[PDB]
């Protein structure tokens, strides 16, 4: 599960042969890398210590 | 509990020089040429 290469050598070889010709194949062949994501902002968000109208009220009261 | 006058301060955790900083707001407290087109056998060949 760590690496993400296409696991079967046959599809990689067929892909590269058809690519050498110039044609496409059916399956998808992505490049090698490790698995995992970094979904920032789908995560820790800005805390709201203020209420909705706290800042405007503070403005009217000048604080 | 800790909310003060409409402010929602509730969601907070409650439980060389050595400067001191206030917590909760940190501040101090190839290819080689072939013979043709290289200018011989274009001025030559007495045969």
């Amino acid at each position: 599960p760590i690496v993400t290469e296409q696991p079967s050598a046959e599809i990689r070889e067929a892909y590269i042969e058809n690519f050498a010709k110039g044609e496409h194949i059916s399956a998808i062949v992505p490049g090698q890398s490790i698995s995992g994501t970094l979904e920032l902002s789908a995560q820790f968000r800005v805390p709201r210590y203020h209420s909705k109208n706290s800042f405007q009220q503070a403005l009217q009261m000048k604080a | 509990x800790x909310x003060x006058x409409g402010r929602x301060x509730x969601x907070x955790p409650x439980x060389x020089x050595t400067x001191x900083v206030t917590x909760l707001x940190x501040x101090x407290x190839r290819x080689y040429l072939r013979f043709h087109x290289x200018x011989y056998x274009x001025x030559x060949x007495x045969x």
